[PDB]
């Protein structure tokens, strides 16, 4: 990917996350857990669903049409008509390709920023009071309970009342 | 280096889910990349049978729709139909005398793309000669018959005057109107069916002319007939007017097609016919139209997706898929 | 922080972007619908109503066809050696001389038009034992009888029609190209009345073509009180190349020919108004700007043309996404 | 988007500034202000500008075509006359679709990495003076009047003659 | 220093770099590329991949009827047929109603060969011959047709039948004779008017002779007008006529083929290539070509532009 | 650039670097080195190598079709067959022009990706023993010969080890 995330800095994938795409897993002195981003997820959903219909057409209907088989030959008449439908087949199927081939490439890519994005808006929040271990995990430096790390996870963590505390256990 | 994490640290890590079996899809970067979930674009799969519960289907059995027009004794069940899609057999045959279509397949194109067969009566008038003409190649029943819809004129007594009929078309709607020629199989034939050696069909608008010299020659015997008709139409429009000028040779008209501006056509298959939902139609029978694309057949009716010549396209519906340990 | 006035020895900067109060929404391959700062239509959808006469050589037809300006239509005769890069027909145009047809009339029409120039050359053809400049009274130039200005109707001169023979040598460097024609009677009276023979034929041939027509004797539609018809065909002459006409009754003969170039001309269908402007794209709805890359107008364009497309809008955004305040 | 700048951890745009399409606000002990960066804003309208012109050209010259009208039922070859027109039509309609789809997919894109790369040119430059306090604003934690914002504004910016001051600043 | 350490990240250039078009940029310099247009031929045609026949001074059509001088094309099968603009007939004058279907038919089955069939014409003089078709320095005529005229004084009405029982269709070719007066009709045909009538079970065409001066080819002011009939296995070929006919001798075997004619003036060489163009034979490596819309073969796509490159490398930026 | 990491806060490329595309100059206390990185390098060419085979499928072979240059003038079913061919150009050129530049982009694009890349897996390896100077440098802040240097190289390097040298020499 593009952005280096999934795949990346991110080593694997998670199996045991149903409940979203992207997420958190957690330890602090109450234990380990793990919880869905729904934001991320939402995202990533409503650019991928039915991504197709941003480009092709609703299947409209069409009726009487040039013959494309026979059974006599002909000549000159019936070489154009073969002609004209071996083209427009042709271009349809570059076209086919090429649509899969972009689109397939956007939805790496989409899903790859989602997953960096997710990450740098927790390192925004997070000020000066954690450090990148890599691998996508945090090490935060002060007292951390569950209710802290859920004030992370809907984004209205207070970095300035735990500033003094993750200064003093990152530099002492 | 501690071997127990502090109380006032804590661990935060973020991620990604991935599932057990993933699937290979193809981006612009990658021939091959697996993904969490992807969807095939490309329809491959009939249903084996044509769906006949949106459009109207006709199946057109042992009769092509040429055969259907013109009155071919055996197609008789077809008189007055109407269609979206006339369905014509391979097995299908022609069983009255022998004909050809100069530019058969444009007849063909119009009347299917009209979707209608619905045929008016009009009562011409051919003063002095003999009309019902049959043949022992088109039977009907046990009788000697003819195609039902054209009035085949020889002489009466000893003579074939020169027949000058007219039509005007008073309505609101574009006539169709199949009439013909006859080749006989020699001079001697010709004089004896009517009287003048040279026929001469001249048929007519206000605007448009086509004038036509019968065939005279020896031919292999189809259902006993060396005799040939050459099959004509002609379109009067409203306002206009129709007038046959003929010397001899004319299988006359007995009436009008009613022409339509709809959207209809004709498709060749062998594939039966079946009650089921579906809003296109191949020759390999119906096909479901969620995917945008298909891969059974070039020729489609109906609400179809675009035929392409990959047999599978396969469209991600997640992300990279990249498995635990 | 807080501090009500902030301090002296600390200082903040803020990085953004612009914005608009009233953005324009566009489509993407991740949005249906997004708002951006700005965008432009890219589908021109409205004409100037009328045809711009001063960047391509525009020629309005009136009420003459370019195949009557053409044949040489009384009423038409203003149109005498003219050329255009554009002819306008009009749907009021009409013919006004003797009842006929020209076969694959869609050919020649396409030729003429193609070419861009109704430039005659008068021919000395030789035409021994007949009668020349056959007049109709369904076709008045003046006040007297007339004829076509660019054919020659041919009767019988004295108790016989000859059998005609004439040569014309292109030696000149450039296609040349022949409008002749055929009649047809209303009845044998008048058949044997106007060329003696029974049956008429015109055989016209180069070295490596031949065409032969037969008359076909018959009454048609009564039209400006004639039931009689011609039949226009045309023979092109390559350089080196050498024209034959050969006739036994019923010849329509030319009078000269046509220059032939490789035009970059046409012919079009439409009833605006031309006028005063400078527009470089024309189409039947008039003439459109060619600023923008598609437009939705018509599907028939001549020039500098934008490419026709089914939609009538499509929005190109020209800005970063809006993001109010 | 996918840097996730604009609409992103940058809140809303700015109506306020009409010299430029990406800038800077600063408040100090001279005031408040704002300027316009040249150099990101420009690089946005250049790769903007006209972009069509790249894969599509602006006419074409077309001359004698064929009939697209027509008054009489013919058949066959007025069959094939529809269908040849009725293709180029669908699939020009199709390429139109995507073409614009595609542009304006890019035009965000880029537009939204231009926020990213200027936002980070200021980061770095800044070193350990400052803090990203979200929103894409920094705390400069020295005294910094109009003089100075200008070296960072055009890039000249001496982190080294604060960084005294600014660590003081930081950790107390 | 001692105490420290410095690490520099970067990235390769070339001091001679490459212009590129991206969806951002006009022009845009990188370190590498390659062109995806070929738009130079190798001047001649190479025959090595396919079997390419040259015609030399002969067409499809005069090597099919059998002119003199193209009688070394008997029985001959190809991929690819190359007609010379030079080309000429030099037998009786002709023409073809739908000369370009039948050598778009011919070239296509992608043979020539000839089977002869004996047809019975009783009581006509065969194998008329003609000043304008000279064969060894004497009157010669095509050599698949049979010029038929009296015997004696008599012309009578030709009836024949030859049944198609093979496996595949029968082409035959015939055709009738235009004579340039009425003396010349009942000098060689007795009858006033002529008429021939070809015919199977599923099509018939009867033509008729128009009689009167052409302009002079090669002595002959007369004209031949030739027409084909395909017969399918189990039909029947039948052939009536009271004067005029140019008989068949026998029959073509068409094919469902994967052959073609083009026309060229290049020399033919041995050489590799799989793509065939006028202008001779092209590398197929590129995706797209500028040298012709005519092509056959394995063939890049014929495309507008003379020049495409495709960037295969990062952004060249060289150093200061 | 999307990254803004070539023609970017790298101020330029290297000449002197034959052995990879990407990759890292040094100096410390036993001089100065250069050494290429592999995984960027190859990830790059693997993208690069035969891209147009993704979307444009392998020379399909095609025989008998239509004629395309005219000697006589014939009108009506000509004017077909030569608008047929045209049409046919005209798009096949719009999606090459599309395609070349499409991928133009593309190449342009994930190379910068690359380097980008490269230089933010260093800095989490180094994590707070060094400071971005800017111009893609990282000032060091520990006495780190070669083979520490080789330890950043094949990602192995443990800041534990140098985490109270560096942060005593940054503040
Ligand atoms: C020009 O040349 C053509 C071709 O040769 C002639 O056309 C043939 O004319 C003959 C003469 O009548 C036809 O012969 C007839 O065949 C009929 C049909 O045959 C069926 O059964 C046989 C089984 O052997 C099959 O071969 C065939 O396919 C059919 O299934 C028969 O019904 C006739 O038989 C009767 O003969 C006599 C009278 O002739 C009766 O009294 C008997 O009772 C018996 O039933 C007859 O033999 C032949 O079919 C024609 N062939 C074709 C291809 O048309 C033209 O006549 C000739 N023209 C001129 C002017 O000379
Ligand atoms: C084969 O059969 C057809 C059709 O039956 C015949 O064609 C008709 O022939 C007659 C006689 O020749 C034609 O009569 C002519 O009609 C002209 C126009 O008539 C229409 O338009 C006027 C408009 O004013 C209406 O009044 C009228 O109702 C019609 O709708 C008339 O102008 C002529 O009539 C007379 O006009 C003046 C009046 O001032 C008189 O002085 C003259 O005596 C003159 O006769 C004219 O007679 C009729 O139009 C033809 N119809 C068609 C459709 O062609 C063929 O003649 C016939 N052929 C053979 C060989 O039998
Ligand atoms: C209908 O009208 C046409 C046209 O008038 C007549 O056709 C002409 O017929 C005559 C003979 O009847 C032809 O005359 C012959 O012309 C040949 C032309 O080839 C030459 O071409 C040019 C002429 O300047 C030169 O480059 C060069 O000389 C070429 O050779 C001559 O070669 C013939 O000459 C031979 O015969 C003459 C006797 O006349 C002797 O001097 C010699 O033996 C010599 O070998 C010959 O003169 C003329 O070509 C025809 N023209 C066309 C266009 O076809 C029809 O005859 C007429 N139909 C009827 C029924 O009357
Ligand atoms: C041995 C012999 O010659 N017998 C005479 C009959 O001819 C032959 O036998 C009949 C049964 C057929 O097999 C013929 O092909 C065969 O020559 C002859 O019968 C009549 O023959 C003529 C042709 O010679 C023709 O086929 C007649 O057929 C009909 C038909 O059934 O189709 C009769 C129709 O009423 C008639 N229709 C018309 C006039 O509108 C048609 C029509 O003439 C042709 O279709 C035109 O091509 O033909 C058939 O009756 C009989 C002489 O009349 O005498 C036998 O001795
Ligand atoms: C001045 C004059 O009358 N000269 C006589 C010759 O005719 C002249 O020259 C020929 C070449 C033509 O140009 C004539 O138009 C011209 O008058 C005459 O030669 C014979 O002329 C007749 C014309 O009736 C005819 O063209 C002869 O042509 C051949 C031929 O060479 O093809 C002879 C073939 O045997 C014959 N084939 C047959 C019968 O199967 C053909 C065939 O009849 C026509 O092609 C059918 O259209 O014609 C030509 O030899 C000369 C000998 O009589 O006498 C001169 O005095
Ligand atoms: C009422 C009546 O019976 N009047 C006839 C009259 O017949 C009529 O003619 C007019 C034109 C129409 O109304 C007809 O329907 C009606 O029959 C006689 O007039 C002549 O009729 C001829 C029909 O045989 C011709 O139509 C002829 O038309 C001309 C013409 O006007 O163009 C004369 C012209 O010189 C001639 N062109 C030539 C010789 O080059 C031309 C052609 O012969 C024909 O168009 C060829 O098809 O026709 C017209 O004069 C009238 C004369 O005797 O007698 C009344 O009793
Ligand atoms: C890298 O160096 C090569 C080789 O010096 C450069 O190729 C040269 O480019 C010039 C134009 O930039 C070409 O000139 C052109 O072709 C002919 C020259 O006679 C002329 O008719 C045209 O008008 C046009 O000027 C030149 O042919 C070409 N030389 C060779 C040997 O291929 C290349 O441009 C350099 N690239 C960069 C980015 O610096
Ligand atoms: C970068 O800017 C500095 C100073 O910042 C200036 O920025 C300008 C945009 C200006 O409008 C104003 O905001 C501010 O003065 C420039 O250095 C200054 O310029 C001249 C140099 O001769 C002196 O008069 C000043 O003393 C000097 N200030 C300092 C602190 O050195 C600098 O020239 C400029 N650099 C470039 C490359 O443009
Ligand atoms: C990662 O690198 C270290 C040290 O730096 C090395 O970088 C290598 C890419 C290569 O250039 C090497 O020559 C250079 O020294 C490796 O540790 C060293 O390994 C060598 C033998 O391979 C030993 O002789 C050294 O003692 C040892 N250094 C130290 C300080 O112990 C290390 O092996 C390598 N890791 C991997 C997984 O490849
Ligand atoms: C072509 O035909 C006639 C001329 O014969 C024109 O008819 C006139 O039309 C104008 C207004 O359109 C009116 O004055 C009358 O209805 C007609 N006058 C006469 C004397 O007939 C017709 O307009 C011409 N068509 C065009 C497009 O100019
Ligand atoms: C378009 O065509 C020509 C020039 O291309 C011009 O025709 C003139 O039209 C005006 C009407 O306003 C007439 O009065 C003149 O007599 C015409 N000029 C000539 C030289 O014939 C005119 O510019 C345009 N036609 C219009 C406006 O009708
Ligand atoms: C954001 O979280 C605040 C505190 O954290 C909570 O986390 C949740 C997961 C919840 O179930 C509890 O465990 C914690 O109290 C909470 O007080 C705020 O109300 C939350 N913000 C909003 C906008 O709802
Ligand atoms: C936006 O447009 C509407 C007019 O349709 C107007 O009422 C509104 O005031 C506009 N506002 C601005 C800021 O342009």
């Amino acid at each position: 990917g593009i952005f280096g995330a999934i795949a990346g800095f991110i080593e694997n994938g998670w199996e045991g996350m149903v409940d979203g795409w992207y997420g958190f897993r957690y330890q602090n002195s109450e234990g380990t857990g793990q919880a869905a981003d729904l934001k991320s997820t939402q995202t990533a959903i409503d650019q991928i669903n039915e991504k197709l219909n941003r480009v092709i057409e609703r299947t409209n209907e069409k009726f009487h049409q040039i013959e494309k088989e026979f059974s006599e030959v002909e000549g000159r008449i019936q070489d154009l008509e073969k002609y004209v439908e071996d083209t427009k087949i042709d271009l349809w199927s570059y076209n086919a390709e090429l649509l899969v081939a972009l689109e397939n490439q956007h939805t790496i890519d989409l899903t790859d920023a989602e997953m960096n994005k997710l990450f740098e808006k927790t390192r925004r929040q997070l000020r000066e009071n954690a450090e990148d271990m890599g691998g996508g995990c945090f090490k935060i430096y002060h007292k951390c309970d569950n209710a802290c790390i859920g004030s992370i996870r809907n984004g209205t963590y207070d970095h300035y009342i735990y500033r003094d505390e993750a200064l003093n256990n990152r530099f002492q | 280096q501690n071997p127990i994490s502090n109380n006032n640290t804590a661990t935060l890590c973020l991620g990604h889910h991935a599932v057990a079996n993933g699937t290979l899809v193809k981006t612009i970067s990658d021939d091959q990349i697996e993904v969490t979930n992807a969807t095939e674009l490309v329809q491959s799969i009939s249903m084996g049978k044509i769906c006949n519960n949106s459009y109207r289907i006709l199946d057109g059995r042992n009769c092509t729709l040429i055969d259907a027009m013109l009155g071919d004794p055996h197609c008789d069940v077809f008189q007055y139909e109407n269609w979206d899609l006339f369905i014509e057999r391979s097995s299908a045959f022609s069983n009255c005398y022998p004909y050809d279509i100069p530019d058969y397949a444009s007849l063909r194109s119009i009347v299917a793309s009209s979707g209608t067969l619905e045929f008016t009566a009009e009562g011409f008038t051919w003063t002095g000669v003999t009309q019902n003409g049959r043949s022992g190649a088109c039977k009907r029943g046990s009788a000697d018959s003819f195609f039902s819809r054209l009035n085949w004129l020889t002489k009466s007594g000893n003579s074939y005057p020169t027949l000058n009929v007219t039509m005007p078309n008073n309505k609101n709607f574009d006539k169709l109107y199949i009439w013909g020629i006859h080749h006989p199989s020699s001079n001697q034939e010709q004089t004896k069916l009517y009287i003048q050696e040279s026929g001469r069909v001249t048929v007519s608008t206000k605007r448009s002319q086509q004038t036509i010299i019968p065939n005279i020659g020896s031919r292999p015997w189809v259902r006993g007939q060396s005799g040939r008709i050459s099959i004509y139409w002609t379109i009067v429009k409203p306002g206009d007017i129709l007038m046959i000028n003929s010397n001899g040779n004319l299988v006359a008209p007995r009436g009008y097609f009613k022409l339509k501006t709809g959207k209809s056509s004709v498709m060749r298959s062998d594939v039966p016919i079946d009650i089921c939902v579906s809003e296109c139609i191949t020759p390999n029978g119906s096909i479901s139209n969620e995917k945008p694309f298909q891969n059974v057949n070039k020729v489609t009716y109906g609400k179809c997706p675009k035929y392409i010549r990959q047999n599978t396209l396969k469209l991600a519906t997640g992300m990279r898929n990249v498995p635990e340990k």
